[PDB]
RNA sequence: ACAGGUUUGGUCCUGGCCUUUCUAUUAAUUCUUAAUAAAAUUACACAUGCAAGUAUCCGCGCCCCGGUGAGAAUGCCCUCCAGAUCUUAAAGAUCAAAAGGAGCAGGUAUCAAGCACACCUAUAACGGUAGCUCAUAACGCCUUGCUCAACCACACCCCCACGGGAAACAGCAGUGAUAAAAAUUAAGCCAUGAACGAAAGUUUGACUAAGUUAUAUUAAUUAGAGUUGGUAAAUCUCGUGCCAGCCACCGCGGUCAUACGAUUAACCCAAAUUAAUAGAUCCACGGCGUAAAGAGUGUUUAAGAAAAAAAAUCACAAU
C-alpha cells in the first residue's frame, strides 16, 4: 500500500543503524554476562534467579571451563562427561572434545564457547556439534585409565513394537473406505512406528539453524 | 493484524452468556485474541448436557486431519476432546485423572466406613 | 425510470438476466460498428441492447467501442495469450450474435451450475456466528439444548453464585 | 497484561518459583505413557502429512486434470 | 515460466494521446464503469505509458498494449505490441483492403 | 399451541425425502468386525494399564527429586465403589 | 436535468445540520452575569423575566426563565436548554428549573 | 409516507417551516424485586497496590492479550508478496512488510493552475530529449477513525526519536482538575485462552463467577408522570384581567379564559413519564411564458448524438 504523500522518514532508518552499531561495539562478554553470586544465587549482569532446583548442583560441582583450564590444550581431544547423564542413564555419554576457545576477559578464564563430538547411549554421531549448556554447574572430567573403560559399551537391541493399533474411530474409516471402494481383505490395518522415533528430552539440539537443503 | 511470528493451532473459543457457556472449535493463529479473527471454524462443544443427558460435540473430521496434516498444534482440552471420540488415543492424563479420581474415592469410602464402626 | 428511450433496459433485472459469460482468458473485446446502412441493424442493436448485458456478467473485461472506422461491422476478441478471435457480423440479428457469442467464448451451463455448487459449500450450515455469515448464533437456539438464561432464567442449584455460597460455607 | 519495558512489581521480587512434590511411582509412569502417546501422535502427524502431500499432487497434475486442461485446448480449437 | 505481472491489466486497448518523450507513447484507455445510482455505463478514462522501440506512434492511433514483466520506472508498466488502426492507414480486418471510413479505397471484388 | 394440536389449519409444504440413496450397507451405520483387541477385553493399548515400576527407576526418581518427595501409592483400585 | 448532467453532478446529499445555540450539546452550565426584563413584539405584550449568563464555553449569551417568580442573584449557577421563546427575537436558551442554584417554582402560600 | 397543521376577505397553484414514527446520552419528577445485555466527558495531570513469567543455570516469552480514537481523507475491495514462525520426508501451511491498481471512496472550484512534479541511452556515471499531473477537479484548505467474524493508526511530546524537552496508568481499580456526563482502590486461576517446562505444574486485573447504576429487554412482588383550543385521544368550578404566565407550528390572556394558576372529572403511557441535544428518514428520473430557472449572440475544442426519410440559398432596409 502507498499513498501521494508519503513523508520519507529518516530518524527510523539513524536509530536502526546507531542501535545496531552500539550493541556490536558493546557486546557483552560472557564472563560478565555469566558471573554469578553464589549466597543470593542472583546473577548480577540479567537480574535473574536460580530455580531452586539447581542450586544444590552450583555449589557442589563444577562448569566445563572450570574442570577444562587445568589441561595442556584445553584438553583437546579428551572426553567430557556431565552429570545429568550419570545420574539418569546407565549407559555412558560423553564428549570427545575438537577445539575450545575460551574468552580472555575472567581473569580465572573460566568462561568460553566449546564444541565436540557426541556420543548419547553409546551412539556416535560423525559430525562436531558445537556444545550446549556449558555454563552449567554439573560437569565432569574422566581419568585417563577410565577412559576405556566408559568407551567400551554393549550394544542392546530394541524391543519396542514396530507396530500399533489405530484408534478406534479412526480404525473404522479405514476399513469402511476400503469396504466401499470393494477392497474387502479383513487384515487389521497398523501404524508404522518406525519413522516417528523419539530423541530423549536430554539430548542437546543443534545450536546452529538448518539452511536450505 | 499482522504479527511478528506465532503457530497455527485448534482451540476452543468460548461463547455464549454467563452461567451458560459454550465452545466452537476454531483454528486460528496463535498470537490472535480467543474471540479473535480465524482461518475455518472446525465444530462445536455444548458443555450443558440437554434434556436427553448429551453433551453434544461436533468435528469436521477431513479438515481436522487437513489442519494436523499441515502442521497445527493442538491445546490441552482439544485433545480431550478428540480422545474421548476416539480419533487419538486416550491423552494421559486423561488416564492419571481418572486414577486419582479412584483412589480419593477409595479413600473416601474407608474413611466414611472408618467412622461408621 | 422515466428519461431515455428504452427505460426498462436501465433496471436492476434487465442487467441480470443477460447469460454471456466470458472464459477466464477473455480480457479485451472491441466492437466497431457503423451509424448508417440497413446492414448494421444488427451491429447497432446489439450495442443499444446486450453490451450492457455483457459487462455486467463480465466486471473485469473491458468493452471499447468504435464507430464509422470500417464498412464492415465486426467484433474483435483479445485473450490472454495473445490470440484474436474476429467475428463477422454484416447481416446477422441481434439475437444472433449473442448466441454467436456465447458459442465461440461463452461458459458452459455444466461449468456455471459447478462453480455455484462449489460456492456453496463455503457457507456451511453446521457453523455458528454472526448472521451476516451464519445461520445460529448461538446453541441455545437449537431446540432441546439450556436455552440462554436472557430468556428463561437459570435453575439456582446452576448458577455461579449459589454455587461459590456453598464452597465458602 | 504487561510490557517488556516497564518496571516488575516489588513484593514478587525475591521468590523465583516453588516445584510441587513429585511422586515416584506416579511420574514415571505418567512420564511412560507420554512418550508413548507422543510417539503415536508423531506418527498420524505424518501420515495426515503424507495425506496432503497425495492430495494436492493429484489437484495440479492429476490424470483428471491432464483431461480437463486436454478437453478445453480441443474444444478452442 | 516465470513471467507475471502485479497490475490488474494485461491487455488493454487504448488511444494514442501524444508521442512528445522519447520511445514512449502516452494512451488513453477507456473502460465502461456503472454509475450505482443511475444504472448506466459511462466511458472512464485513464493515462497509460507504452514502450515504443521502434519509433512508430502517430497521434491518433488506436494501440493494444500488453503488460510488463518488470516495470522500467514508477509509470511505464505497459509495452505496446501492435498498431490495430493506424490513423488514416486503416485495413478491412475481414477483407485486407485498404479502406477511408466507410468507401472502400480499393474494390475487394477486383483483384486484377 | 393449536396448530401443534392440529385444532386449526396451516400450510403444510410438501418435502422431499432427506436422503437420495437409501443404503444401509456402509460400515457407518452396518456392524463393523470387533477388534482383536476388543474380543480378548485388554484394554486398547499396553499402556492404558496401570504398571509397576522396577525398582531401581523407583530409587533413581528419589534421589533426584530427594527432599520434596512426597508419599508414593500403589495400583489403583479396579472398581470404584459408591458412598 | 438529462442524464448526462446528472452523472455529472451525482446524487443529491443532504447537508449536516447546523449547529444550535449549545453547541450540538444537550444542556450547558452558565454564570449568571446580570438580570433584566425583556418585552415580547406585538400583538404578544409582557414583561418576560430574562437573564444574562456566560456559557461554560466562554461565549456570552441570552437566557430565558420559565416559570412564575424566581431569586436568581448574579454570580449564580444555573443550567440552560436548548429551546427557543417564540415571543421573544433573539433568546434561545432557557433556564431549567430545579437544579443548582435555581429551585422550583413556589406554590401560593 | 396513506398523509396532517399553517400564506389569503376568499379560491386554485407554487413553495418553506412544524406535527405524527423509532434509537441513544444528559437533566427534571418518580421508584418495589429478580435475571440478562451494556457501562461512554476529557490523547488533561496522576498518590498508592497490582497487570510476565516459566525453567536444573542456557534459553524462550515479555502492548501477544489488553487500552484508546489522538493522528491521517485517511481508505474499501483486489494483484503480487520478501521476511518471521510452525510442521517435516524440504516443501506444505499460518501471519503477511514493501511495492502495485479493474473499480469504489467526506465537504469545498470564492482552492485553477501545481512548479520539476517526466523520459531515453548506457551506466547504475555521464550524456541526450523537454517533457509530467489537471475543469471526469491537479495542486490547496476544512471536518473525520472505519465499508465491522473484522480492519487501519497511536503507545508522554518534538509526523520519526540518535538526540532533546522532559520524568509518562490511552492495563484493572482509584484520585485531582475539567465536563450537562459519576462501576469495586474487591475474589479466584475451578473453566477457556496465552507464555514456559519432557513432565506432574506454575504465572496471568485476558477471562471466569460476583459487587455497583431504571441505561435497554423480560417476569412479577411495583404507582407515579404528562397531556385535555386546533393538527391530536380528553374537564368542570374558581382566581387572575394583554397583568402574572403559556406554546412543537397556527395562537391564548385587554373583569363571563374548555389555552395562565389551582380544584373536580377525563384521556394516554407505565417502573417509568416529560423536556433538551444529536441520529435514522426526508430535495429533482421533478422543473425553466407569467413562480427560483433558457444565461446578449455566433463559431469551435473536449465530449456526445446519427440509426426511417429528406434538406446549398436568394426581388426588397445586412455589413
Ligand atoms: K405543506
Ligand atoms: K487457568
Ligand atoms: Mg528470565
Ligand atoms: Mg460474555
Ligand atoms: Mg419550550
Ligand atoms: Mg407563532
Ligand atoms: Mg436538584
Ligand atoms: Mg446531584
Ligand atoms: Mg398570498
Ligand atoms: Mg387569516
Ligand atoms: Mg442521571
Ligand atoms: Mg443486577
Ligand atoms: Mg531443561
Ligand atoms: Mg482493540
Ligand atoms: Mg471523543
Ligand atoms: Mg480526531
Ligand atoms: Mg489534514
Ligand atoms: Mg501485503
Ligand atoms: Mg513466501
Ligand atoms: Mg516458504
Ligand atoms: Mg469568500
Ligand atoms: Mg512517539
Ligand atoms: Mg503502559
Ligand atoms: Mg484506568
Ligand atoms: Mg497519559
Ligand atoms: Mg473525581
Ligand atoms: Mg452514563
Ligand atoms: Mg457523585
Ligand atoms: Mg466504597
Ligand atoms: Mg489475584
Ligand atoms: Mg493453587
Ligand atoms: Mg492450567
Ligand atoms: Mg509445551
Ligand atoms: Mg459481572
Ligand atoms: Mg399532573
Ligand atoms: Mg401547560
Ligand atoms: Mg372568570
Ligand atoms: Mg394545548
Ligand atoms: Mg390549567
Ligand atoms: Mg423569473
Ligand atoms: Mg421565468
Ligand atoms: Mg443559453
Ligand atoms: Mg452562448
Ligand atoms: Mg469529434
Amino acid at each position: 500500500m502507498a499513498r501521494k504523500k508519503v513523508r520519507p522518514r529518516l530518524i527510523a532508518e539513524l536509530a536502526r543503524r546507531v542501535r545496531a552499531l552500539r550493541e556490536q561495539r558493546e557486546r557483552p562478554r560472557d564472563s560478565q554476562r555469566y558471573a554469578l553470586d553464589y549466597e543470593t544465587m542472583m546473577r548480577p549482569h540479567s537480574g535473574n534467579r536460580l530455580p531452586m532446583r539447581a542450586w544444590a548442583d552450583v555449589r557442589h560441582e563444577s562448569r566445563l571451563l572450570q574442570l577444562l583450564n587445568r589441561l595442556p590444550l584445553f584438553g583437546l581431544g579428551r572426553l567430557v562427561t556431565r552429570k545429568s547423564w550419570l545420574w539418569q542413564h546407565d549407559e555412558p555419554c560423553y564428549w570427545r572434545l575438537t577445539r575450545v576457545r575460551p574468552d580472555y576477559a575472567a581473569e580465572n578464564l573460566d568462561h568460553g564457547k566449546a564444541w565436540g563430538i557426541l556420543t548419547f547411549k553409546g551412539k556416535t554421531e560423525s559430525e562436531a556439534r558445537e556444545i550446549e549448556q556449558v555454563m552449567y554447574h554439573d560437569w565432569r572430567l574422566v581419568p585417563k585409565h577410565e577412559e576405556e573403560a566408559f568407551t567400551a559399551f554393549t550394544l542392546v537391541p530394541e524391543d519396542t513394537p514396530l507396530s500399533v493399533p489405530y484408534p478406534p474411530l479412526l480404525r473404522a474409516m479405514i476399513l469402511a473406505q476400503r469396504q466401499k471402494y470393494g477392497d474387502t481383505s479383513t487384515e487389521e490395518p497398523m501404524l508404522n512406528l518406525e519413522r516417528a522415533r523419539i530423541d530423549p528430552w536430554d539430548y542437546p539440539a543443534k545450536l546452529e539453524a538448518k539452511t536450505k537443503t | 493484524r499482522a504479527y511478528r511470528g506465532g503457530h497455527l493451532t485448534i482451540r476452543l473459543a468460548l461463547g455464549g452468556c454467563t452461567n451458560r457457556p459454550f465452545y466452537r472449535i476454531v483454528a486460528a493463529h496463535s498470537k490472535c485474541p480467543r474471540d479473535g479473527r480465524f482461518v475455518e471454524q472446525l465444530g462445536s462443544y455444548d458443555p450443558l448436557p440437554n434434556s436427553h443427558g448429551e453433551k453434544l460435540v461436533a468435528l469436521n473430521f477431513d479438515r481436522i486431519r487437513h489442519w494436523i496434516g499441515c502442521g497445527a498444534h493442538l491445546s490441552k482440552p482439544v485433545e480431550k476432546l478428540l480422545g474421548l471420540s476416539g480419533f487419538y488415543p486416550l491423552h494421559p492424563m486423561m488416564i492419571t485423572n481418572a486414577e486419582r479420581l479412584r483412589r480419593k474415592r477409595a479413600r473416601e469410602v474407608l474413611l466414611a466406613s472408618q467412622k461408621t464402626d | 425510470p422515466m428519461k431515455g428511450r428504452f427505460p426498462i433496459r436501465r433496471t436492476l433485472q434487465y442487467l441480470g438476466q443477460g447469460d454471456v459469460v466470458f472464459k477466464d482468458s477473455v480480457k479485451v473485446m472491441t466492437v466497431n460498428y457503423n451509424t448508417h446502412g440497413e446492414l448494421g441493424e444488427g451491429a447497432r442493436k446489439f450495442v443499444f441492447f446486450n453490451i450492457p448485458q455483457i459487462q455486467y456478467k463480465n466486471p473485469w473485461v473491458q468493452i471499447t467501442m468504435f464507430k464509422n472506422m470500417t464498412p464492415s461491422p465486426f467484433l474483435r476478441f483479445y485473450l490472454d495469450s495473445g490470440e484474436q478471435v474476429l467475428v463477422d457480423v454484416e447481416s446477422k440479428s441481434n439475437k444472433e450474435i449473442v448466441e454467436h457469442i456465447r458459442k465461440i467464448l461463452g461458459k458452459n451451463e455444466e461449468t456455471l451450475e459447478k462453480e455455484e455448487q462449489e460456492k456453496k459449500q463455503l457457507s456451511h450450515p453446521a457453523h455458528f456466528g454472526p448472521r451476516k455469515y451464519c445461520l445460529r448464533e448461538c446453541m441455545c437456539e437449537v431446540e432441546g439444548q439450556v436455552p440462554c438464561p436472557g430468556l428463561v432464567p437459570l435453575p439456582k442449584e446452576m448458577t455461579g453464585k449459589y454455587k461459590a455460597a456453598l464452597k465458602a460455607t | 497484561r504487561k510490557t517488556r519495558h516497564d518496571p516488575p512489581a516489588k513484593s514478587k521480587a525475591g521468590r523465583v518459583a516453588t516445584p510441587p512434590a513429585v511422586d515416584p511411582t506416579e511420574f514415571f509412569v505418567l512420564t511412560e505413557r507420554y512418550r508413548q502417546y507422543r510417539q503415536t501422535v508423531r506418527a498420524l502427524r505424518l501420515e495426515f502429512m503424507s495425506e496432503v502431500r497425495k492430495k494436492l499432487h493429484e489437484a495440479r497434475a492429476g490424470v483428471q486434470a491432464e483431461r480437463k486442461a486436454q478437453e478445453d485446448a480441443a474444444e478452442h480449437r | 515460466s516465470i513471467a507475471r505481472s502485479s497490475v490488474h491489466a494485461k491487455w488493454v486497448v487504448g488511444k494514442v494521446i501524444g508521442t512528445a518523450m522519447q520511445k514512449t507513447a502516452k494512451v488513453r484507455v477507456t473502460r465502461l464503469v456503472l454509475d450505482p445510482y443511475l444504472l448506466k455505463y459511462f466511458n472512464k478514462r485513464k493515462t497509460y505509458f507504452a514502450h515504443d522501440a521502434l519509433q512508430q506512434c502517430t497521434v491518433g492511433d488506436i494501440v493494444l498494449l500488453k503488460a510488463l514483466p518488470v516495470p522500467r520506472t514508477k509509470h511505464v508498466k505497459h509495452e505496446l505490441a501492435e498498431i490495430i488502426f493506424k490513423v488514416g492507414q486503416v485495413i478491412d480486418p475481414v477483407t485486407g483492403k485498404p479502406c477511408a471510413g466507410t468507401t472502400y479505397l480499393e474494390s475487394p471484388i477486383s483483384p486484377e | 399451541k393449536a396448530r401443534d394440536h392440529g385444532l386449526l389449519r396451516y400450510h403444510i409444504p410438501q418435502v422431499e425425502p432427506r436422503d437420495l440413496d437409501f443404503s444401509t450397507t456402509h460400515g457407518a451405520v452396518s456392524s463393523t468386525p470387533p477388534a482383536p483387541t476388543l474380543v480378548s477385553g485388554d484394554p486398547w493399548y499396553p499402556w492404558y494399564s496401570w504398571k509397576q515400576p522396577p525398582e531401581r527407576e523407583l530409587s533413581r526418581l528419589r534421589r533426584l527429586y530427594q527432599g520434596r518427595l512426597r508419599e508414593e501409592s500403589g495400583p489403583p483400585p479396579e472398581l470404584m465403589p459408591e458412598v | 436535468a438529462t442524464l448526462n448532467q446528472m452523472h455529472r453532478l451525482g446524487p443529491p446529499k443532504h447537508p449536516p445540520g447546523k449547529m444550535g445555540p449549545t453547541a450540538g450539546r444537550p444542556q450547558l452550565k452558565g454564570v449568571v452575569l446580570r438580570t433584566f426584563i425583556r418585552k415580547p413584539k406585538k400583538p404578544n405584550s409582557a414583561n418576560r423575566k430574562c437573564c444574562r449568563v456566560r456559557l461554560s464555553t466562554g461565549r456570552e449569551a441570552v437566557c430565558f426563565i420559565p416559570g412564575e417568580g424566581h431569586s436568581l442573584q448574579e454570580h449564580h449557577v444555573v443550567l440552560v436548554q436548548g429551546g427557543r421563546t417564540q415571543d421573544l427575537p433573539g433568546v434561545k436558551l432557557t433556564v431549567v428549573r430545579g437544579k443548582y442554584d435555581c429551585g422550583h417554582v413556589q406554590k401560593k402560600k
